[PDB]
């Protein structure tokens, strides 16, 4: 879940 | 056209994507196409992360798929935080679950892939619905951030 969470913030920009 | 009739449609869409189902002649919605692009652009990306994680993981059944979807979805949101990119990884997840069921599933269902974009579409809007709701929503703050 750490891994897709920063996947996530990572595309969030 | 409903709220949560149309999350289960983008669920169950990406799903037809990542098994390659073929769908109508034209493919999905604009939407759906959207979405299919920005979550491919992180499900190869996030299965050659997690190859040691998700090789050891027994997902062989439904009940099964969503106790592994909810332990990891609550999770990732443990901090509060919500963001379009953050939904982008919840359709990547599903699709990265409906491939280990189908490789260790026994006897499936037919169309399995129904049966997990329905609790799938019940945590993205009990959970970021309201929040989808305050950021544009799906045509105005997902397509025109991602296009
Ligand atoms: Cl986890």
């Amino acid at each position: 879940x750490t891994x897709l969470r920063r996947f996530g913030d990572l595309i969030n920009f | 056209d409903s709220e949560f009739g149309y999350i289960y449609r983008l669920a169950q869409d990406y799903l037809q994507s990542v098994l390659q189902i073929p769908q109508p002649g034209s493919g999905p919605s604009k939407t759906s196409r959207v979405l299919q692009n920005v979550a491919f652009s992180v499900q190869k990306e996030v299965e050659k992360n997690l190859k040691s994680c998700l090789d050891n993981v027994n997902v062989v059944s439904v009940d099964t798929a969503r106790t592994l979807f909810n332990q990891v979805m609550e999770k990732e949101f443990e901090d509060g935080i919500i963001n379009w990119g953050r939904i982008v990884t919840i359709f990547a997840f599903e699709g990265i679950l409906i491939k280990k069921l189908l490789r260790q599933q026994i006897a499936p269902d037919v169309d399995t892939y129904k049966e997990i974009s329905y609790f799938v579409a019940e945590f993205i809007m009990n959970n970021t619905g309201e929040w989808i709701r305050q950021n544009g929503g799906w045509e105005n703050g997902f397509v025109k951030k991602f296009e």
